[PDB]
DNA sequence: TAAAAATTTAAATTT
DNA sequence: TTTTTAAAAAAAATTTAAATTTTTA
DNA sequence: TTTTTAAAAA
């Protein structure tokens, strides 16, 4: 995540921001960034401090979140993929390290809350404590496995290969809630999947194109810039923030003239503040190749997916009826082509 | 340094109502000819061709081929400022931020300016070529709103059966299953009930209907819906505005 | 192979419309005299009786007692495609659960064919006639309607109380304490919007009132209600639809 | 024992259709010689003063100075059970807690008996006096609706500037700068339609919009608003109910 | 001119 | 004074049941 | 993973 690139944009460009509607793609094959999805239910599912539950012990709210946002989303015409995380690298482990110890400290004021008797404060504090688990990604990919759904085991981080998938043009979006997609390559980045109600978080699209015509830069540039902001992999410049960067890059290159230019009295470089490689991954990174594997949205199966996600799960059965009959309500095939098939673009128009 | 005064205001209010529920980021096309609109949705399903000409407009002077681009849902709110009687006048100057509209009352006594602002905007130009469609049907409006709005009652999908004894819109679904003919007109002579159904081959194709209900949204523009289309080609859903030209709609059938 | 040719197809709309949200799930009796309907409501305290009588269509063809199970949420938003002055002729299959709808204009411009998918449910009888009826009320449809929306403002519960020289209708609750009493009106010389009443025995009963606001939506049907109740027996509230047939709404009293 | 038949039913329909969604709690402050209402429930200052005189009622008959509270959206319920046409009487025993609302329908069919429980709730007036109002405008109340009701969707400032050539309704805000301006028409042999102006110094004075929205949803009392404000005075938004008495409004301007 | 009817919001449950 | 860092605030979705606009004539 | 935003800071 990069920490004020949304706000960057709105700033800036906002040409490249279109907050569409839900409905409007019909059609549209995104990709799920499927571990923010998982967290984003895991978080906000919940019995006002109690996440739903099994008789097994064992949590049911992300899976009844991608079920229904899933369901909402194919009845309106999306057609996703849910690309899950797999092994993040080494350079990410600093970042990494200071969101457990974030976590260790909401375990240790956790206690606190759970002494003092706050109702509200337990709640909010056991937010805090969500882990995504190999039994969670093999548990969610178990019911896409059962959708019909697919979902793409990448070997790095989920965003890098959203943005492979984007760019081999397989997909047409990458539907994702944090910036990363943007500095990893992809043109198109839809965020805030909140399918339920319209005006609450609307559609709005990230065009990466857009942001490399009106500001000028190439695709590196906008990689040396994320890092000026600061990512998870690699620390921003101590006195330099969002506004120092778009002048600091925009007139400008790349490092090395940051490095030969900026004197380090006053906006000091940090110490072992490794760039050479995470400019590197961020340009080609570790994906599965989607010329390879091919999207199925299948047939979904029927009657142990009703027994598995009722009878294991504690579900009533009309429920996941009405949303498997409503997936295969969606799923007719007929699909919508695009304008840009039939008509050719003649060029644009300035303002 | 534009200025366009209409002297029937209702029909950029019905154009700006056509107009605001399908596509929000417009470029407005201004040449010293007339005044065009050559926009799409979003999602790329569904294209907007609005054309104002000069022979309509009582007072057009527009002296450079200067393109502006508003917010369509605002300038949406500023059409449903003005009522249905109102003289409009349009006011804008060169590289302007802002675009008057000028709202003159028919018994002068409400004169409401109104400067909206603009925004920095690009829409993409897509040439559609002067071409022969096969079925062109032309078929009154509100009938029009009555097919696209009980077809979206039943399903997603209307697929139009063109013949050359009437054009038949059937749509199907979980609801039941629709199937409406729409013959031609023997015995009507009357151009705002005429119903014709003039042919060059048979066609089959499959539309959507949220955006034929955005499309038939431009009801009160004309009478007449000049439904031009082929066997290939998305359909032009054209409503001809009195003496200033034609606002056309294009949608991409599903296959 | 059901076939029933109406004229006036906004009576099957309206009463489509007037059916919709008290009855999810319905069953059609077709005689071949006419076509019934006896089904329960959702929560399964009220029940519904309609009836359109053969006399009424212009053409009418049956040849089996065929019963099929019909949305009516579903088959509202098919009649909501007709026109108000746009024919309805209904169509069945022996072999395939549809029901087939074309709906032809006034002139031969526009066929609108429309079939349907048949549910598959139970069917049975509860009509129960001849309950002897204390005292009928014949009032005036968008005058009940207005009764009704009226009092629904205040409570849930009504009571309605009835005497020679009027009926009234009155409610409770925290918003407040209504008490309408509609008088006779059998003087004016329109019979339409006349309110006329006959009693044996003077009845005082809690009614419900939300399934009552479900039942007042009929008004655009017949313009005159013919409500008759007793002291435990449950009321009527008939729509004498014009040369076509009755509608009925039962209610037992809370 | 008070007693207020008020033939002409509709005016307290639509006044408490008005005070519907403006005041929840209201005292309504009945004398021997009028009924009278002074109260606020909002955080900005929305004094809404109503004057509803005994000669213009078909029988008044009040021997107490009683103010009762009312919960007024029930009662604004109880309103608008009735209807347009509807002969509307008022009373209010003295040992009961009842307002005891009847309604005589004009046919003599429909006679109801409404009893709105009340509740004891005390609030204190202000009282505003007539204090030299400078710049009163007399002019429609449609007129008056439609620029507040679209100048609410520009933004929510409105500056009202006044001369002796016609009142000037500003509004600017996140979309664009609305300059409704107005013509004093005394020419027009309509005298519901003639705007006349009396101004003794011009006025600019921000007010806010959804206060004044609800302010302006008093529209059916009365053909004319009898709209007069001063430098530094509050907003006065008068509905002079024809031989009724007056509907006022009190806006504190936004400085 | 009003009321069906499409539409939007908030609240308890979705376990 | 704009800005950068810092310490907080937070991550849905369905049915159910009033509420607020649009259209119908 | 996100946004604010109210103190600090060059």
């Amino acid at each position: 995540g990069i920490q004020g690139l949304a706000k960057l944009i709105a700033d800036v460009a906002p040409s490249a921001i279109r907050e569409n509607d839900i409905k409007s793609y019909f059609g549209r094959k995104v990709a799920i960034d499927a571990s923010m999805s998982i967290y984003q239910f895991l978080i906000a599912v919940r019995q006002g401090g109690d996440v739903l539950q099994n008789e097994e012990g064992e949590t049911t709210s992300h899976l009844m979140g991608m079920f229904y946002r899933t369901i909402r989303m194919m009845e309106n015409g999306i057609k996703p993929v849910y690309v899950f995380d797999g092994k993040p690298p080494q350079l990410k482990s600093g970042e990494l390290a200071k969101r457990s110890e974030r976590r260790a400290e909401a375990e240790k004021q956790l206690q606190q809350a759970q002494a003092a008797g706050a109702e509200q404060e337990v709640e909010k504090f056991t937010k805090r404590l969500v882990k995504v688990t190999k039994q969670h990604n093999d548990e969610c990919k178990h019911l896409l496995s059962l959708m019909g759904i697919p979902y793409l085991d990448a070997p790095s981080e989920a965003e890098a290969s959203c943005a492979a998938l984007v760019k081999a043009g397989k997909v047409y979006a990458a539907a994702t809630e944090d910036m990363d997609c943007l500095t990893f390559g992809s043109p198109v980045l839809m965020r805030h999947l909140t399918a339920s109600e319209a005006k609450k978080l609307p559609i709005q699209e990230f065009h990466l194109s857009r942001i490399l015509q009106e500001l000028g830069l190439n695709q590196e540039q906008f990689v040396d810039l994320c890092i000026l902001l600061g990512s998870d992999y690699c620390e921003s410049i101590r006195g330099i923030g969002p506004k120092r960067a778009v002048d600091l890059i925009q007139k400008h290159k790349s490092i090395e003239e940051i490095v030969r230019r900026l004197d380090p009295n006053k906006y000091p470089v940090p110490e072992n503040w490794l760039h050479k490689e995470a400019h590197q991954l961020f340009l080609e990174p570790e994906v599965l190749d989607p010329e390879s594997v091919e999207l199925k949205w299948s047939e979904p199966n029927e009657e142990e997916l009703i027994k598995f996600m009722c009878g294991e799960k504690q579900f009533s059965e009309e429920r996941i009826r009405s949303g498997v009959k409503r997936l295969s309500k969606s799923r007719q095939g007929s699909t919508q082509g695009r304008l840009d098939d039939f008509f050719k673009v003649t060029g644009s128009l300035s303002s | 340094m534009f200025e366009a005064r209409l002297v029937q205001g209702s029909i950029l209010k019905k154009v700006l109502e056509a107009l605001k529920d399908l596509i929000n980021e417009a470029c407005w096309d201004i040449s010293s000819s007339g005044v065009n609109l050559q926009s799409m949705d979003s999602s790329h399903v569904s294209l907007v061709q609005l054309t104002l000409r000069s022979e309509g407009f009582d007072t057009y002077r527009c002296d450079r081929n200067l393109a502006m681009g508003v917010n369509l849902t605002s300038m949406s709110k500023i059409l449903k400022c003005a009522g249905n009687e109102d003289i409009i006048t349009l006011r804008a100057e060169d590289n302007a931020d802002t675009l008057a509209l000028v709202f003159e009352a028919p018994n002068q006594e409400k004169v409401s300016d109104y400067e909206m602002k603009l925004m920095d905007l690009d829409v993409e130009q897509l040439g559609i070529p002067e071409q022969e469609y096969s079925c062109v049907v032309k078929m009154p409006s509100g009938e029009f709103a009555r097919i696209c709005r009980d077809l979206s009652h039943i399903g997603d999908a209307v697929v139009i059966s063109c013949a050359k004894d009437g054009v038949k819109f059937s749509a199907s679904g979980e609801l039941g299953n629709g199937n409406i003919k729409l013959s031609q007109t023997s015995n009507v002579d009357k151009e705002e009930e005429a119903v014709t159904i003039e042919m060059n081959e048979p066609v089959q194709l499959t539309f959507a209907l949220r955006y034929l209900n955005f499309f038939t949204k431009a009801t009160p523009l004309s009478s007449t819906v000049t439904l031009s289309m082929s066997a290939d080609v998305p359909l032009v859903v054209e409503y001809k505005i009195a003496d200033m030209g034609h606002l056309k709609y294009y949608l991409a059938p599903k296959i």
